[PDB]
């Protein structure tokens, strides 16, 4: 009493009623480095112009 | 002659004070510019000198044909 599967029946994706825990760190990695701080605050204008040699503005 | 043409000593004095203040501020900001640039290039923790790297959006997290990956 075994039925031969048709075309594509064995190629379906399935689900498994397992009990093992999900590995939270499967790649055996380490702590990630801290990223650089972002930019915050309003865009205040440049103080006393470009401040390049004798150019006031 | 002093009434018609010449600037008052008070006006020239306070003008000199304002010019001194502005140029002193600009000099201090230039010195801070040099020190900040030196520290930022030596450390690399600032927004300046942020040299590009590989984006992590190109990593495919889908299951592959081989379990060892």
């Amino acid at each position: 009493g075994w039925v031969r599967p048709d075309l594509g029946e064995l190629s379906k994706v399935t689900k498994v009623k397992t009990d093992r825990p999900l590995p939270e760190n499967p790649y055996h990695s380490r702590a990630r480095p801290e990223p650089n701080p972002e930019v915050e605050g309003d865009l205040k204008p440049a103080r006393h112009g470009s401040r390049l040699f004798f150019w006031t503005m | 002659i002093a009434r018609t043409f010449f600037d008052a000593p008070e006006k020239n004095y306070e003008r000199t004070m304002a010019i001194l203040q502005i140029e002193s501020e600009k000099a201090e900001l230039r010195l801070k510019e040099l020190e900040v640039r030196r520290l930022m290039r030596a450390k690399g923790d600032g927004p300046w000198f942020q040299y590009p790297t590989i984006d992590k959006a190109l990593i495919d997290h889908s299951p592959k044909a081989t379990p060892d990956n």
